[PDB]
């Protein structure tokens, strides 16, 4: 099975610079060249530049030109992904790809992971998301905790010490133009044991070790 | 040298014949450059067809592509279980050259009316400086939905920031959540905060509200 | 058979593997003399050298790199020309043979009788198992005259090194045994003396001798330091021509011979292009044709007309740096009857560089090569369209010589293709190099080849590997057809016969010469069917033709 694998899956504070890695194998290959494309979350396909295996010639598309340098590595097979000056913007997955063919790019390293934001670290303050008479279609209810403004990832909740793991939807986590995630953390329950039921969230930030926990109510 | 897809979203159900497009922004070559791709979530694109009317090997005969023009046409067969992603193309002509804006399909197993709530932001986040009305969609189909604020009845626009769960693993159906984000300046000055579903399962968009300081 | 040919495929990984080794196998078992670039790297361990076993001589460098056996038997090596060399430093490079993370990896040298590194340094690196290789008075190796004394060498192992031999005088050894002991002969000898056989003067060797000798004539010599001609290691093999010295016309001289790379010979050996100067090429030199002479040779002679034009191909001028053929050159070659240089096909050859708006190759293209009949350097397929399901654009295709070999060995190589037949029908002569074809999943009509009689030397040998299993191919129904002589074709049906079993019409075999019967009369000609002259009447059953012409028929 031809392969590529890539590395150097960080982050980064903006204005500094990531050499990704993509040791290609099982194929010769200098005989195809070797290409990177950039995927930031919830929108699409972008492309960086090219890199014939065989004798280094490029194209670095206009978007990125003199910010990427992009390099063969014939004697231990390797294609690296040098780029400078990022920024918040440039924070993206950096697949590698060949051409064989025939032509577009058909094999695919994993990608990598590429974070852009200046920030320490920092736990996020839960608060609750109670439900009333706005939040009950019918006999069924809603009740969450608003997770905010933390760093770095990841983050891990729970519902009621566990026991509650129906209903429950954790979305992934939107980062603010601020520089910092955010979540949302719900459970649907039969809107019959809002008071009989206790209803809290455990919440988890290890790289802070805050451990929350929200009693929700109306 | 460039490209535009619609739809970003068609939905299937089993055995059907299915199309998405792309649109050629130039007599392109000539004919082969154009390919499509298959994208899973969360891991690697793969290449699906190229040459438009050529499969590789290791992407299955439900698929072949097509061109007419300067425009592209991915066909499948009978759809089945494992098709739920996003496919983009691309016309791999001269250089630099484009991809597109994605058509992404999903099995609709039977339509889910989305869930509509609201909730107001919390009275401790509201003296910490800042708010959060959130607005959950709850179990729909498809992940395609439209998800609005009308502050006062005037359209919000950049102030929010929506997420869509990961297909469940047992009923097909998503969640969405909208976040609109203001200060403690603003809040105190309106009073409706209002959240219209318009989705490809309810007769009509759906409207919730609430108000603020009414509990 | 002394002289075999070099390698020059550097420290790049072997393109099949599995073949790999066979492939050395044949290059020089049985070779003495090697006119370049002796490359053994890569080898595993289960691995027997024991055709190296032979070479004396080897004019290029001498490159051993990533191997793993613990052992190469290079025992007999004498000298090392350096005419090319390793990094253009190192007549001889030792790297990486030791493990990729009691173990393998090269242990000894063993060279004890590698006397002469005619130039270039030695390079000897990262051998974790390699021992007496700094024990070795590289300084009596490099000739005199070698102002490319330069070396650089690793000492590092992870294995500690035995004592040398005792029957060793200094502590100077190839290997552990006594027969390894280093044995000097150009520091320990006696005066202006380059080579000698010992501190005594009467044991000098001849200048023209190089490597030392058992005696004071060039015909007592180890070496030779220009030409072994016939014995008798000479400054100049006689020219083939002599001077009156006072007129000056020059009637041939009888006695004279032909340089052939070290040697002195009278006749310019196969592929080999003898000369007017006196030499042996594989180039003619500048304003020369390459004629086809009164005898069988190839042969180089003038111009008096500025030469007909004369086609190209990659390694060879304007394409000398050129690789792969591409949309954008594929056009020189229309109209070419001999293309001198080589052609390949690589994947970019079918999609082009968008970076350089250069098109992908379309397979209506190579029907330029169908005018085509001998290639004077190698073949290299490694993409061909899905489509075209044979090597038929060559079907003219006559001979390959392979004065240029891909990865030095190869003059025709097939990998990793989707042909279904190869279909060379015209194909001939294999005139040098080795055959390699693998990793063609669909590739019948193979083994149906009688490759045997396209080589042209004993070195040489068809190696495959990977292709379409040759008895699930009478799987599917696949194989000769019957008018295809001693059941040999290159794929189906009575167009890819080899030789036709009784007659040919055109490219289509067939049984007999309508010379009674078919729809026009015909008549028999080397075996070809020709047609008569149109008005030389239908005889009702008998013979109606007697040749082509208008008057041999009837009326």
């Amino acid at each position: 099975e031809v392969q590529l694998v890539q590395s150097g899956g960080g982050l980064k504070v903006p204005g500094g610079s990531v050499k990704v890695s993509c040791k290609a194998s099982s194929y010769t290959f200098t005989s195809y060249g070797i290409s990177w494309v950039r995927q930031a979350p919830g929108q699409g396909l972008e492309w960086m530049g090219d890199v014939n295996t065989y004798a280094g010639n490029t194209n670095y598309a206009q978007k990125l030109q003199g910010r990427v340098t992009m390099t063969t590595d014939t004697g231990t097979s390797t294609a690296y992904m040098e780029l400078r000056s990022l920024r918040s913007d440039d924070a993206a997955v950096y697949y590698c790809a060949r051409d064989r063919g025939y032509y577009a790019f058909d094999i695919w390293g994993q990608g990598t992971m590429v974070t852009v934001s200046s920030a320490s670290t920092k736990g996020p303050s839960v608060f609750p998301l109670a439900p009333s008479s706005k939040s009950t279609s019918g006999g069924t209810a809603a009740l969450g905790c608003l997770v905010k403004d933390y760093f770095p990832e990841p983050v891990t909740v729970s519902w009621n010490s566990g026991a509650l793991t129906s209903g429950v939807h954790t979305f992934p986590a939107v980062l603010q133009s601020s520089g910092l995630y955010s979540l949302s953390s719900v459970v649907t329950v039969p809107s019959s044991s809002l008071g009989t039921q206790t209803y809290i969230c455990n919440v988890n930030h290890k790289p802070s070790n805050t451990k929350v926990d929200k009693k929700v109510e109306p | 040298q460039s490209v535009l897809t619609q739809p970003p979203s068609a939905s299937g159900t089993p055995g059907q014949t299915v199309t998405l497009s792309c649109s050629g922004s130039r007599t392109n070559a000539g004919r082969d450059p154009v390919s499509w791709y298959q994208q899973l979530p969360g891991t690697a694109p793969k290449l699906l067809t190229s040459t438009a009317p050529q499969g590789p090997s290791g992407v299955p005969d439900r698929f072949s592509g097509s061109k007419s023009g300067t425009s592209s046409s991915l066909a499948i067969s009978g759809l089945q279980s494992g098709d739920e992603a996003d496919y983009y193309c691309t016309v791999w002509d001269s250089v630099p050259g484009a991809s597109v804006f994605g058509s992404g399909t999903f099995l609709t197993v039977t339509v889910a009316a989305p869930s509509v709530f609201i909730f107001p932001p919390s009275d401790e986040q509201l003296k910490s400086g800042t708010a959060s009305v959130v607005c959950l969609l709850n179990n729909f189909y498809p992940r395609e939905a439209k998800v609005q604020w009308k502050v006062d009845n005037a359209l919000q626009s950049g102030n929010s920031q929506e997420s869509v769960t990961e297909q469940d693993s047992k009923d097909s159906t998503y969640s969405l959540s909208s976040t609109l984000t203001l200060s403690k300046a603003d809040y105190e000055k309106h009073k409706v905060y209002a959240c219209e579903v318009t989705h490809q399962g309810l007769s009509s968009p759906v409207t919730k509200s609430f108000n603020r300081g009414e509990c | 058979t002394q002289v075999c040919t070099g390698t020059d495929m550097k420290l790049r990984l072997p393109a099949s593997p599995e073949t790999h080794l066979d492939m050395l196998r044949h290059l020089y078992q049985g070779c003495q003399v090697v006119q370049g670039n002796l490359e053994l790297t890569y080898l595993p361990t289960n691995a027997s050298l024991s055709f190296l076993q032979d070479i004396q001589e080897v004019q290029g460098y001498v490159l051993i790199a990533h191997n793993q056996v613990r052992q190469v038997p290079l025992q007999r090596l004498r000298i090392v020309r350096g005419t090319q060399l390793f990094e253009d430093n190192y007549a001889l490079a030792v790297l990486d043979n030791g493990d990729p993370l009691s173990p393998g990896g090269l242990r000894e040298l063993q060279l004890r009788s590698l006397t002469e590194i005619l130039k270039g340094g030695v390079l000897i690196q990262r051998n974790p198992q390699l021992c007496y290789q700094d024990t070795i008075l590289w300084k009596d190796i490099f000739h005199k005259n070698n102002q490319l004394a330069l070396t650089l060498i690793d000492t590092n192992r992870s294995r500690a090194c035995h004592p040398c031999s005792p029957m060793c005088k200094g502590s100077r050894c190839w290997g552990e045994s006594s027969e390894d002991c280093q044995s000097l002969t150009r520091t320990v000898c006696a005066g202006g003396c380059a080579r000698c056989k010992g501190p005594l003067p009467t044991d000098c060797c001849h200048e023209q001798c190089a490597a030392g000798c058992t005696g004071p004539k060039h015909s007592d010599c180890l070496a030779c330091l220009h030409f072994n001609h016939s014995g008798i290691c000479e400054l100049h093999c006689p020219a083939l021509v002599t001077y009156n010295t006072d007129t000056f016309e020059s009637m041939p001289n009888p006695e004279g011979r032909y340089t052939f790379g070290a040697s002195c010979v009278t006749a310019c050996p196969y592929n080999y292009l003898s000369t007017d100067v006196g030499s042996c090429t594989l180039v003619c030199p500048l304003h020369n044709q390459e004629v086809t002479a009164e005898d069988g040779t190839q042969r180089c002679e003038k111009c008096s007309k500025p030469c007909a034009r004369v086609c190209y191909g990659l390694g060879m001028e304007h394409l000398r740096e050129v690789r792969a053929v591409t949309s954008a050159n594929i056009q020189e070659f229309a109209g070419c009857k001999k293309i001198f240089g080589s052609l390949a096909f690589l994947p970019e050859s079918f999609d082009g560089d968008p970076a350089s708006n250069t098109a992908p190759l379309q397979p209506e293209q190579l029907q330029v090569f169908e005018t085509l009949e001998e290639i004077t350097g190698y073949l290299y397929i490694s993409a061909w369209p899905d489509s075209l399901p044979d090597l038929s654009v060559f079907q003219n295709l006559q001979v390959i010589r392979g004065r240029i070999l891909h990865n030095g060995a190869y003059s025709l190589t097939l990998q990793g293709l989707g042909i279904s037949w190869l279909g060379l029908r015209s194909l001939r002569e294999l005139g040098s190099g080795l055959a390699l074809i693998h990793h063609n999943t669909h590739l019948c009509f193979v083994h149906t080849v009688p490759w045997d009689q396209l080589f042209r030397n004993p070195h040489q040998a068809l190696l495959h590997t990977a292709n379409r299993p040759e008895d699930e191919c009478v799987g599917e129904g696949l194989a000769c057809h019957q008018l295809c002589a001693r059941g040999h074709c290159w794929g189906p049906g009575p167009t890819q016969c080899v030789n036709c079993s009784q007659f040919l019409r055109g490219q289509e075999c067939v049984e007999e010469c309508r010379v009674l019967q078919g729809l026009p009369r015909e008549y028999v000609n080397a075996r070809h069917c020709l047609p008569c002259h149109p008005e030389c009447q239908p005889q009702n059953g008998s013979v109606t033709c007697f040749g082509p012409e208008a008057d041999q028929c009837v009326a």
